[PDB]
């Protein structure tokens, strides 16, 4: 499970993990919730050495 | 003023960072957002001032706080404008 | 309050003039200061004008030149009968030759010139050279 | 400005021109008018109904989703009150002032911000009385102030 | 002089303390909940001193599970910043009001408690009806949980606090089985899902050392007393596990549970090396291809359970399979990541404050954790 | 029927029936029924544009528009392909009134609607027209002439829905009111 989509960016291993059959939905969780409205409200004077 | 100023057509916060009844059209300074941290896992929508206590159904029971203007949140992101 | 909204609506303009500007804002945009610009504008004193819409009841922004000299209100609004006509015309104007007494008539808003032609008197409402 | 102190403000709300939904939204008309009729039975009055749908809940306003105001939809089922909070709240004020008046005689300050309070709610009252909203023979005294509060 | 200082005396000396009367005070408090300036230590105490009262007057048992269910609400409320974890002397005391709270609802099967219960159809005085209390102990469980879950994700991983804070997994274990129960009784097909993935999510990751006792010690010749076969009938964890996600997958409208409990399933099977069963329910599953439109949390459920099926598969000899499981994983550099684990220092430097913040609520905690050495050595 | 869903209209005319006849067919069609529910129009009409085009207007009952406005687009692109080379507009009909302080002779009938009004009908055609911009802003300028040219600042957002229809509905709006619209896109959206 890759979040960030830079795992497999190589044509090569596309298509390593696919099923036979195509793979099926009925346990696939779909999220319904658009994550790009969620912004973490740093207040925002936490700071790190240069 | 340098006393030919154009008033048609006004820049984008440069005369728009004006009192909000001083404008062309009025606006609101304020917004709606999207939200749905963890202690309650539900897309809540709230309005930027709140005023009043908003209810969580979740493990909590409070998500923001009433101020004197805007609303202070809490650790929950969960935002939004959209488009307004 | 804004009693008269008309008689607050030229002293800008007139203000605005004498310093040198050539684009003013006036509010609360009535009916009435619309077709009183329009007989002002036929003349020759003030430019094309535009109405921004608001739902609240508008805002509108003209375009002026160094024609204009001065245009005041008259209030309250007294009768004139085509025989009072001349009594005021000769206070209120610098000259015979040019000026121009605005009123308005039950045949509409017009200068003092046309109402002549229409033997038709009414209220008196402003002026302008 | 204000009609009892010299002052002069602005903080008056502002509307956006548009008023479409706009399109994200849900609970059509019908769905507001359930919602709202629940709140009333809790002792929410018309102002902090608006209030505590537009806080929490997805509207704007509910006059762009209904063809009503907030009122009239009370006002239509005959659930609306028998004067209006305004009103009330003019009232409700009034008596906690005669109660420290009574206790502390020498409070003119409060004597004094009584008469201002009082003349307010008679020219209230006669916006109201002439309108056929109120019996025209209903007064303002010390007693109906008393009844009317509770 | 003044009178002091008995703390302010909730009625006036002669009102009657009628059911009517306790209900307008609840609401008037409730009322007062989450406003910006409101003591909620006052609140609380406030509560309580109100079930003190109704306990004395005995003013019904609907009201007293009805103040009880505001009690534990306003000890959530108590932290008013979500993100935080709960204190453990108001934490005790949660757990205490929950028990007690359950203990008074099994006293009284005739008691309906739930979400789908509007407050104008609450039956709190009709003996001849069914009860009707508008509170939902599901939602109260799932909360202390989550708070639960944020005291062992801010506590030291290597303090004995950690010890500490682990011994009250054993109580909240038990009060979600005494939750089951209840609802296996009462409850709705969509709040008995909802507790059974809860009842999973404690129990997939522990091995049961009584199941590999009971396996230890075949049944050889020594006689000892009927009483101790009933407390050793304690139901398997793999037969209860079994049982709750097949209900699951039987019953359950929303594909989310369901794709947890078989992530869970799978990983309990992997976990006492049932590597053909974990194999072919994580085959039967597809979720190899629908994953990616997962959810985070669901996706390091997931991860954590490809990293069990490889070691499942190491513990069976199955040298190539484990070393599929494993490649794209550990061949990332990013494992600790995608296990919840914690985020590596080198990355810190290229992300948003906010991003790390969420990202630091979606880390399992320790005790949850597969250790990284053990993973890369394997 | 095909014939009779144009009342207060005139029911016989060639290019009136022909649309209607084709128009119900496809309600009545099973390729998409779970979104057209047998509506009628009560009118139709075909009018030019100095492009050098035709364009097609659908007036409706008024109080089914709105349901018009659910679907409005898929139903509009099914039927720029299937009477193509024409533009497609929906628009509504309202039955507007003189004044009774006197352009016509009062009874004391009724008071008159302020949404029965001239002027307010005006301002909603214009909302249909261009209703996936929904109208951010309205000016206008007036000449010297004594014309007047009404400015429409529409959203930034969806901007190609409307993009070549641009002209074609000004065109339009000449034809019910007899006045002059440009549209327009503005500088900046808020």
């Amino acid at each position: 499970a890759d979040w960030t989509g830079a795992t497999y960016q190589d044509k090569r291993y596309t298509n390593k993990y696919s099923s036979q059959f195509g793979g099926g939905s009925q346990y696939a969780y779909f999220h319904e919730e658009d994550e790009t409205s969620f912004q973490l409200v740093d207040t925002a004077r936490t700071q790190k050495t240069a | 003023m340098p006393l030919a100023k154009d008033l048609l057509h006004p820049s984008p916060e440069e005369e728009k960072r004006k009192h909000k009844k001083k404008r062309l059209v009025q606006s609101p300074n304020s917004y709606f957002m999207d939200v749905k941290c963890p202690g309650c896992y539900k897309i809540t929508t709230v309005f930027s001032h709140a005023q009043t206590v908003v209810l969580c159904v979740g493990c909590s029971t409070v998500l923001c706080q009433p101020t004197g203007g805007k609303a202070r949140l809490t650790e929950g992101c969960s935002f939004r404008r959209k488009q307004h | 309050v804004r009693m008269n909204v008309l008689a607050d609506a030229l002293k800008s303009i007139n203000n605005a003039e004498k310093r040198g500007k050539r684009q003013v804002l006036i509010r609360p945009c009535s009916k009435v200061i619309v077709r009183f610009l329009t007989v002002m504008m036929k003349h020759g004193y003030i430019g094309e004008f535009e109405i921004i819409d608001d739902h609240r009841a508008g805002k509108i922004v003209v375009n002026l030149t160094g024609r204009l000299n001065k245009c005041g209100v008259i209030s309250p609004r007294f009768d004139v009968q085509l025989k009072d006509l001349e009594k005021w015309q000769n206070n209120l104007l610098p000259s015979r030759q040019f000026g121009f007494i605005v009123l308005t008539t039950s045949a509409g808003i017009m200068d003092h010139e046309e109402a002549r032609r229409k033997h038709t008197g009414g209220k008196i409402l402003g002026f302008f050279f | 400005g204000r009609m009892h102190a010299p002052g002069k403000g602005l903080s008056q709300s502002a509307l956006p021109y548009r008023r479409s939904v706009p399109t994200w939204l849900k609970l059509t008309s019908d769905d507001v008018k359930e919602q709202i009729y629940k709140l009333a039975k809790k002792g929410l009055t018309p102002s902090q109904i608006g209030v505590i749908l537009r806080d929490s809940h997805g509207v704007a306003q509910v006059r762009f989703v209904t063809g009503n105001k907030i009122l009239r939809i009370l006002k239509s089922k005959g659930l609306a009150p028998d004067l209006p909070e305004d009103l009330y709240h003019l009232i409700k004020k009034a008596v906690a002032v005669r109660k420290h008046l009574e206790r502390n005689r020498k409070d003119k300050d409060a004597k004094f911000r009584l008469i201002l309070i009082e003349s307010r709610i008679h020219r209230l009252a006669r916006y109201y009385k002439t309108k056929r909203v109120l019996p025209p023979n209903w007064k303002y005294e010390s007693s109906t102030a008393s009844a009317l509060v509770a | 002089v003044p009178l002091v200082k008995e703390k302010p005396k909730m009625f006036a000396k002669g009102t009657e303390i009628t059911h009517a009367v306790v209900i307008k005070k609840l609401n008037e408090i409730l009322q007062a909940r989450g406003k910006k300036g409101t003591d909620r230590a006052a609140q609380i105490e406030l509560l309580q001193l109100l079930v003190q009262i109704a306990s004395e007057n005995n003013l019904g048992e609907g009201v007293i599970v009805k103040i009880k269910f505001n009690i534990i609400a306003s000890l959530y409320d108590y932290n008013p910043n979500l993100a935080t974890y709960m204190k453990p002397e108001m934490w005790q005391k949660c757990l205490d009001c929950i028990n007690e709270l359950m203990d008074i609802l099994f006293a009284n099967p005739n008691i309906f408690v739930g979400e789908n219960i509007l407050e104008e159809s609450e039956n709190l005085q009709n003996v001849d009806q069914p009860l009707r209390v508008r509170g939902c102990i599901l939602t109260l469980v799932e909360r202390m949980d989550e708070e639960f879950t944020k005291i062992m994700q801010n506590t030291d991983p290597h303090s004995q606090e950690y010890v500490e804070h682990l011994k009250d997994e054993a109580q909240v274990c038990a009060i979600i089985e005494r939750v089951q129960r209840y609802l296996e009784e009462k409850g709705t097909t969509e709040e008995i899902c909802r507790v059974y993935l809860r009842r999973i999510l404690h129990t997939y990751y522990k091995f049961d050392y009584k199941a590999h006792q009971r396996q230890l010690t075949p049944p050889e010749g020594s006689s000892k007393s009927e009483q101790d076969q009933a407390e050793n009938e304690g139901e398997d964890s793999a037969v209860l596990m079994e049982r709750l996600c097949k209900y699951i997958y039987a019953k359950d409208r929303t594909d989310r549970i369901r794709t947890c409990a078989i992530l869970c399933h799978i990983y309990h099977h992997a976990l006492h090396s049932r590597w053909y069963q974990a194999r072919d329910l994580m085959l039967m599953s597809h979720l190899q291809d629908n994953i990616q439109h997962a959810d985070p949390p669901v996706q390091i459920l997931y991860n954590r359970t490809m990293v069990q099926l490889g070691i499942c598969a190491f513990r069976q000899g199955l040298t190539k399979d484990a070393h599929n499981a494993l490649l794209d994983i550990q061949s990332s550099g990013r494992a600790k990541e995608l296990l919840g684990q914690g985020l590596l220092l080198r990355s810190l430097q290229e992300r948003n404050q906010e991003q790390e913040k969420v990202e630091r609520r979606r880390q399992v905690p320790f005790h949850l954790h597969i250790n990284l050495e053990l993973l890369e050595c394997v | 029927s095909a014939k009779i869903v144009k009342p207060n209209g005139e029911k016989p005319d060639e290019f009136e029936s022909g649309i209607s006849q084709a128009l119900l067919e496809l309600e009545m069609n099973s390729d998409l029924k779970a979104q057209l529910r047998e509506l009628n129009i009560t009118a139709a009409k075909e009018i030019e544009v100095g492009g050098g085009r035709k364009a097609i207007i659908i007036f409706v009952p008024v109080p089914q528009l709105k349901s018009f406005q659910k679907i409005q687009v898929r139903l509009v692109r099914e039927l720029e392909k299937k009477f193509s080379g024409k533009h497609v507009v929906f628009i509504a009909q309202r039955r507007i009134l003189p004044k009774p302080t006197r352009k016509s002779r009062t009874k004391n009938k009724q008071k008159r609607p302020r949404s029965r009004t001239l002027t307010a009908v005006h301002d909603a055609i214009l909302e249909d027209l261009v209703f996936p911009s929904e109208i951010v802003g309205k000016r206008i300028r007036v000449k010297l002439d004594g014309s007047r040219l009404i400015k429409v600042h529409l959203d930034k957002a969806q901007q190609n829905n409307v993009e070549h229809k641009v002209e074609t509905f000004s065109g339009v709006y000449k034809k019910l009111t007899g006045k002059d619209v440009n549209f327009e896109f503005p500088e900046f959206q808020l």
